[PDB]
């Protein structure tokens, strides 16, 4: 199959990411109502990666 | 391939041992009887471990690599047995069945319990390349014709004295399993250990056998008797009997009934009676069963009955009892 | 007054001798028998109905088992075998609730246990109660534990749902089926059991009693020790009436009564007290005609009650006797039709009064007044 | 079979039903009422199928991608089904339940995503309102299919969500011929096909292939001994072949043909049995006849409905029943409530 | 706009105090008097129908077992342990959603912590509400205790229907039965409880909802704060009537007298009045009804009519001296039935008209000529 | 692009704001003076047929109930609470569609969730729907967090059908009973919505199609989007005739007329023509309903002619004039039983032919 073309393309350290997912992983739903909780939030802006991860009574938001 | 009889297993037994033993049949009394036969013969001839697995769906290649690793070598010589499925051999266990074929010592003496299996099923490779290494016994249940017959001769290995009236009272109260035979044999023998089975003895036990469904509550009805059959129902309320049973029971015997009042007038009662193959100890009691209660009754009966079924079926058992002694109180004109 | 807070008569009253178990003398004499005789069996299983001495004779024949005095159809009921299951400490003696073990290791753990000798009695004796709610694999661990059992190994099993056992576990052990208790024996049992406690009592308390336990007499002994503890050690049929009558539904005797004699007045203060008490409506009616058809075919043999009707019959045989079938034939398509025109009226309630005023309107015998 | 059949009568509707999703204006949502082997599971298979295609072609659906490819396959990410299992008959709340919580994530191959729905009465009303929400809203992008013999059956608020497209059968003399061309056999046996099968050429095409055709003609044999001799009850052999519904529906045919011989009708559906239909006629009352008409009807409804119940009892029952009206003296009943 | 007010009626004027608790005068005499002479059982079962205040008869009682000491027939004041079961701090009050803990593991687990009585109380009270749908292993679970139990522990079940659960449990200790609240009782409760939070009141609102409620307290106060809304703070005949939907008893009144005295241009001037005024077709139909089965009650009993049917108790009287049963009983059967097909009809409004002309054409002494 | 920037107008035209909705005036008056007055329930249950707006009026009332510009009965529309709610991202408002959550499992995670804080809004509101299949367990469980919730907690509740709630759940909330909407509304509003969107249209079908959606105006523009989709995306009275199969009064008369008169070979020809035209069989029956109650009321009282068409009026005024109201009433009982029976039928055409053979019964 083709491959999809990216819109968001980038390189990151290991210990950037790993940072990032230990930071917010234990902070996002789990089969949660909400469909859109289920998961991480990956912003991005600037020269800047933000994640965030919330469940209705929690929030992790790491930056770098 | 041996074919053999649960009376005539014990002198297969005695005369040599096959390494691979089959169980086939409904019956469990004989199932269990061959079984632990088998088990004590090989006890006699020094083996001594006796695995047995359950199979089931669940039971799987995890669950039979352990069996297969059991009978290399341990010690001395063992047994396995295996329990399997409602249906018999499936896809899933159509190859472990073959595998199991290609390892067979003296080591370990294979029993194998079940039910009649379709003709597909033996028509496989894994039985015929054990036709000449296994026995199979059948174990079915046959017809009441040799009921009475197997009955006395069993109580004769039971040291039972049976009479006639006991023994006919003994077949009508339990032709549902060998197991019933057995317990009220036995119940019987440890009443009155002395063996002679007198019909006042006999009759007394709790009731006729159990509150069964079918016996004296139909019965009851196809000579009239209300308050036999009434009295039967109460007691089958009383223990909770299921109503659907009940009325199948019903559903599969009055339309027999209502075949042989169709004809009578125009062909005598006997070859109608016998054109059905309709059983000549029913027969007796067919034969006023047809004279009492007529056509309009049959049809009124059966109306009922629907009304009754439809009721029950959606979930709302208006008085299930009620309508079954009506069914009764009808039947009884 | 206070009597039986120390011991539940249940508890109090477990047969310690065969005399004292009333009925199932068709049990106790094959077991007497049995252990005189010495045809023993590896495992017993019993089948029953709650209360019906499951539990009472199991250990009975543990007693009579494993007595100081041997193997004897009478126990002692004295000896410090007998008395050390009396007491209800047993070394020997292993009593499992299978409510509360259905795990695969506890059955593994006792499994264990069927090989070592008994450690005082003769045999080791483990009683399994309940045993249908025993998981799959503890079931097949039972079976493996039946084929091969040593000698001082004896199973007692016993449950009040036996056919939810699989079919091997029938097939090795031996049932006996315990007959339910029929009204007279608990009433019997209970008359016993209150006299031998010296106690004043009454007896339609005890009949009443008999009848709601339904067959059970453990249950009718608990029964029993509420009334004895409401009515401060008295034994009433007005505090028996208060504790179960209350609970029961007494209805549609009144209201068939009522509307087969034209009693307007009657009727409405029935529909008011039943209106009261937050009834069905549609549940009233299904009683009603379920009474009716009862009255009607009563007509066609004075046989058709049964003891389910035990409170009825002395209204039940006076209404059946008069009454002519065609009024009750009218009155049934009434109730019929009303029933079919329920869900559409206003309320249920406003219905089912409409459909008794129809039924009252058409009276053959009183037919309603009109200008 | 292998991608089912296509019908040729069906080339219209599709295209308009195709033309509402060209110019993107197509409703999510889609209750196709058709009869049974109408043919609307081959129009919803080519709607999806045109759907899901990322390259759709000019009224085809691609002739070359994968995205199709995928869909020939049938293992498409997006292209979900919904029957209930080989085993089983009602559709549980479980499939839905998956299908619809696997839908809020995007779609896989970056094109719609499409659901359908193979038979829409066998919904559980409790399926049914756990697909409620993602009919009413669905994400962007989704789409739906359903198919019903009838829509009036369905809960009230699952065909309110929906468009309700209808799928007329073919015109008389179209139908007859097409099945001509498809089976050989005389006229008669095709227009009572058609119009026992209110119409549905694939029904009547079910019908001859299937064994039941031969087993109608009994049916017709066994009347023609029991009216002449007002004995039905032979018919019960007849009438048990787990197609009790479908016996009932042509036994109250027969009737209703008869009826309306009596106000004598140019038309009627019976054509190739028209002396047992004077025979019925002849014998019969108009107000026993309308009863026992009334009374077929009824106990075919009670088969199809309520499921587990007996059929033997019940066949048995109307039989004598009708045995007791054919007496003289008997009060019928009439429909009321 | 904005705003912190409201309490939810409901919420606000629940009984704290044991004279709040209008009706189930047994059910109170029984607790004082076994309060006050110290005889408490082990298992309360308070059942009746729904919105009538057992599940605040067992909060009362409750703080009326653990308020700073005192064997009180309820009243206790600065009491602490009071205040905090009546402010949601459980205090020795343990509430058990029985829906939660039907299996018998559940129970069993309520069960083994039955000895932690020491909690800044004397007493710790259960409230297995909905006791009807527990489990029957889990009712021989709790049974154990319920006939022994420790000292200190206290069983309140509450249930709507004693039907349902097994009779064992319904003998263990006490079973005390809340009937419906009167009209009155209910119109007294609203009039109180509006006068309380200075709102001005309609009597004939007040019966209106009275009679609207199905003799619950709940179901009452629901409506009062739904009639609250509709208004602006005050409560009135016409926005309560257009709040619950029922027409004129009176227009449904001419409408079946005419339909009596057999003018059917009266009954066509009628339902077209009716349909300009909004109401219904099955509201007008099932109030038809209504009033025709008052009309067969009253020929049993001149008690039939409500106070409220003060208003139209001539009228009342006169239909029944004049119309004999057969035709009241016909009507009946006749408006019945075209309310059971008025969902088939082509239009409600069709339905009734059709059911009423034919109530007409078929009239017992003139129906309409051919 | 490829997103479809098209959506449904059962759902582009959703309710935005008290002044949006169509009807139900005596539920958004009482809601709005809830709202301001500062009197607001914990547990609202609006209760309705399909399609009158018991999903619409509570997302407006969650709308303005956790608005940022206080707590007013007209939501900004503007923030960023409403827009989320609007588009139903916010975290407070959870949609709950009772159908899956009835386990066990599911209501204790809600029992579970309202013990905490919102996150977003003033309140967090659970909108339940379809709540009248709870499995009891469910009711059970979920009854003492109906009852006293925390501050910040309020319910909102959608049924279809009340009757299926346990009726201790209908009383600890506040009931709304959405009154359906009438054919002048629901035309009105399609006029409305109609020339908003720059669709040609005229008034007949317009009436056609409020008449044949039985009050629900989703169930209007359903019909809508039906009668555009086919016919070159514009509303016409043949369209909507031809989509919905609907019959003038001639033909359906000219049956009446047959049948009354016992001309069962006529009835029949015409049963056959009207097959081969393949009509709407539902349809004939109530045209036959809506003529023999026209019938009725010309028997009553001259006045009320059928003058609504009046073009063959001559017909029904003899129809009148020679037939007793008796006969006319038994036939309109069985063409109405007969119209309650056609799902049950084996098939429509057969079940309308036995509803007007047994018709014929009369002599
Ligand atoms: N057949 C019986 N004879 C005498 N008492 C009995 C009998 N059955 C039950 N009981 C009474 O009920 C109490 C409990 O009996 P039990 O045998 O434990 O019942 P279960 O079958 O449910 O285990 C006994 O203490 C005894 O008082
Ligand atoms: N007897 C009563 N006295 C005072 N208020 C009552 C009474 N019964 C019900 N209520 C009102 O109803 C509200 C809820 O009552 P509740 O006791 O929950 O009824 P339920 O029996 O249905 O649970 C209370 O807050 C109170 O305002
Ligand atoms: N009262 C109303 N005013 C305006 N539109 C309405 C109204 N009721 C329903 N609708 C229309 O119906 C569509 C669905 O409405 P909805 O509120 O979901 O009904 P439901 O109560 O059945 O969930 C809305 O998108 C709107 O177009
Ligand atoms: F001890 Be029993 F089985 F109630
Ligand atoms: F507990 Be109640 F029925 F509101
Ligand atoms: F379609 Be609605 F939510 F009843
Ligand atoms: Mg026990
Ligand atoms: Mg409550
Ligand atoms: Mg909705
Ligand atoms: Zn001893
Ligand atoms: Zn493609
Ligand atoms: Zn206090
Ligand atoms: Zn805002």
């Amino acid at each position: 199959l083709d491959d999809w073309q990216s819109e968001v393309e980038f390189t990151l350290p290991q210990a950037t990411m790993k940072r990032l997912i230990e930071a917010t992983q234990f902070s996002m739903a789990h089969q949660d109502v909400r469909y859109y909780l289920n998961g991480m939030l990956f912003e991005t802006e600037g020269e800047e990666l933000r994640t965030v991860a919330t469940d209705g009574h929690r929030l992790a938001v790491c930056s770098m | 391939m041996i074919r053999l009889y649960p009376e005539q297993l014990r002198a297969q037994l005695n005369e040599g041992l096959r390494a691979a033993y089959l169980l086939l049949g409904n019956d469990p009394l004989l199932l269990q009887e061959s079984q632990d036969a088998v088990r004590q013969v090989a006890a006699a001839q020094g083996f001594e471990e006796h695995h047995t697995f359950s199979i089931d769906p669940n039971t799987d290649w995890n669950a039979i690599f352990s069996l297969c690793q059991a009978m290399s070598l341990f010690a001395s010589r063992q047994t396995l047995l295996l329990l399997l499925p409602e249906n018999g051999p499936n896809a899933a266990i159509n190859e472990q069945l073959l595998t199991l074929t290609g390892l067979l010592h003296d080591d370990l003496l294979l029993i194998v319990r079940g039910n009649k299996l379709s003709k597909a099923q033996e028509n496989a490779a894994w039985f015929t390349a054990l036709a000449n290494r296994s026995v199979q016994v059948t174990c079915q249940t046959p017809e009441q014709a040799q009921l009475p017959r197997w009955v006395a001769a069993r109580a004769k290995q039971l040291n039972l004295e049976l009479d006639d009236a006991a023994n006919q009272v003994l077949c009508y109260c339990y032709e549902g399993n060998l197991l019933a035979l057995a317990q009220a044999l036995e119940r019987l023998s440890l009443l009155w250990p002395d063996g002679k089975l007198t019909l006042p003895r006999v009759e007394q036990a709790v009731n006729d056998a159990a509150h069964f469904t079918p016996f004296h509550w139909v019965d009851a009805l196809l000579m009239g008797k209300s308050k036999r059959a009434l009295h039967i129902l109460q007691q089958l309320r009383l223990e909770g009997s299921e109503p659907v049973i009940l009325l199948r029971t019903l559903q599969r015997e009055l339309l027999l009934l209502v075949n042989l009042k169709r004809q009578s007038a125009h062909t005598p009662l006997r070859a109608l009676f016998d054109k059905h193959r309709v059983w000549q100890n029913r027969r007796g009691m067919m034969g006023e069963a047809l004279n009492r209660l007529s056509q309009t009754q049959l049809r009124q009966a059966v109306q009922l009955l629907t009304r009754t079924e439809l009721t029950l079926k959606q979930d709302y058992g208006q008085s299930v009892w009620a309508e079954l002694e009506g069914l009764s109180l009808l039947l009884c004109h | 007054g206070p009597h039986m807070s120390y011991q539940v008569l249940a508890r109090k009253w477990r047969p310690q001798t065969f005399a004292d178990v009333v009925g199932q003398e068709h049990v106790l004499t094959a077991l007497a028998n049995g252990l005189s005789l010495g045809r023993i069996h590896h495992a017993y299983l019993f089948s029953g109905t709650r209360g019906v001495g499951k539990t009472s004779i199991a250990r009975l024949l543990a007693k009579g088992l494993n007595c100081e005095t041997g193997i004897t159809a009478t126990p002692c009921g004295v000896c410090d075998n007998c008395r050390e299951i009396e007491q209800g400490r047993f070394v020997d003696l292993i009593e499992i609730d299978a409510a509360s073990r259905t795990k695969v290791e506890d059955t593994r753990d006792l499994l264990d246990n069927v090989q070592y000798a008994p450690a005082r009695g003769r045999f080791k004796v483990y009683l399994i109660d309940e045993v249908h709610m025993l998981s799959r694999h503890s079931f097949n661990a039972l079976l493996k534990t039946l084929e091969e059992p040593p000698e001082h190994v004896k199973f007692l099993l016993a449950t009040t749902d036996p056919q939810k056992l699989p079919v091997t576990i029938l097939s090795r052990c031996l049932q006996f089926h315990l007959k339910a208790l029929d009204v007279e024996q608990i009433r019997h049992q209970l008359e016993h059991i209150l006299n031998e406690e010296h106690i004043a009592h009454e007896p339609r308390a005890l009949q009443l009693l008999a009848r709601a336990a339904e067959g059970s007499l453990r249950d009718a002994l608990s029964l029993t020790d509420q009334a004895i503890a409401s009515g401060d050690g008295q034994v009433s049929t007005q505090a028996v009436s208060a504790m179960l009558g209350t609970l029961d539904d007494d209805q549609a005797l009144s209201l068939v009564e009522a509307m087969v004699e034209a009693n307007g007045e009657r009727v409405m203060a029935l529909i008011n007290e039943a209106a009261a008490r937050g009834i069905e409506w549609e549940a009233l009616l299904v009683e009603m005609l379920g009474l009716l058809h009862r009255i009607a075919m009563v007509q066609l043999s004075p046989a058709a009650l049964g003891n389910d009707m035990a409170a009825i019959e002395l209204r039940m045989r006076e209404l059946a006797r008069t009454i002519p079938p065609t009024d009750i034939q009218l009155y049934y398509q009434t109730l019929l039709i009303g029933r079919k025109e329920l869900p559409y009226a206003p309320d249920r309630r406003m219905g089912v009064e409409m459909t008794l005023l129809r039924a009252l309107a058409f009276h053959p015998r009183m037919p309603l007044p009109e200008p | 079979g292998p991608h089912m059949r296509w019908y040729p009568w069906l080339r219209p509707d599709f295209e308009k039903l195709v033309a509402s999703y060209q110019a993107g204006r197509g409703h999510h949502a889609l209750l196709i009422q058709a009869l049974p082997g109408m043919g609307d599971d081959a129009l919803i298979y080519a709607l999806s199928r045109y759907l899901l295609c990322q390259q759709p072609q000019g009224h085809k659906s691609c002739g070359h991608c994968r995205g199709c490819q995928l869909m020939q396959a049938g293992t498409h990410p997006d292209y979900y089904t919904l029957a209930p299992e080989k085993g089983k008959n009602t559709l549980g709340v479980d499939a839905v339940r998956e299908v619809t919580e696997k839908l809020n994530e995007h779609a896989r191959l970056g094109g719609a995503k499409v659901v359908w729905v193979t038979d829409a009465a066998l919904l559980t009303d409790a399926a049914a309102n756990a697909l409620l929400k993602t009919l009413e809203e669905p994400p962007a992008e989704t789409w739906f299919f359903l198919a019903t013999r009838e829509p009036e059956r369905l809960l009230a608020t699952l065909r309110s969500r929906c468009r309700l497209h209808y799928l007329a059968p073919p015109p008389e003399q179209y139908a007859v011929t097409w099945l001509s061309r498809e089976v050989t056999m005389s006229q008669d046996a095709l227009l009572a096909a058609l119009r026992l099968s209110a119409g549905s050429p694939g029904a009547a095409l079910a019908l001859f292939q299937g064994d039941n055709w031969q087993a109608r003609e009994t049916l017709c044999q066994a009347l023609a001994y029991s009216v002449p001799s007002g004995d039905w009850y032979s018919l019960l052999a007849a009438l048990n072949h787990e197609q009790a519904p479908a016996r009932l529906h042509w036994l109250a045919t027969l009737l209703m043909d008869a009826l309306k011989r009596h106000h004598g009708a140019a038309q009627v559906t019976n054509v190739d049995v028209p002396g047992l239909v004077a025979e019925l006629a002849n014998h019969l009352s108009p107000s026993r006849l309308q009863a026992i008409l009334g009374d077929v009807c009824h106990i075919r409804e009670q088969l199809m409905s309520v499921t587990g119940i007996n059929r033997e009892l019940l066949i048995t029952d109307l039989l004598l029943r009708i045995e007791h009206y054919l007496q003289p003296g008997v009060v019928l009943p009439v429909p009321h409530l």
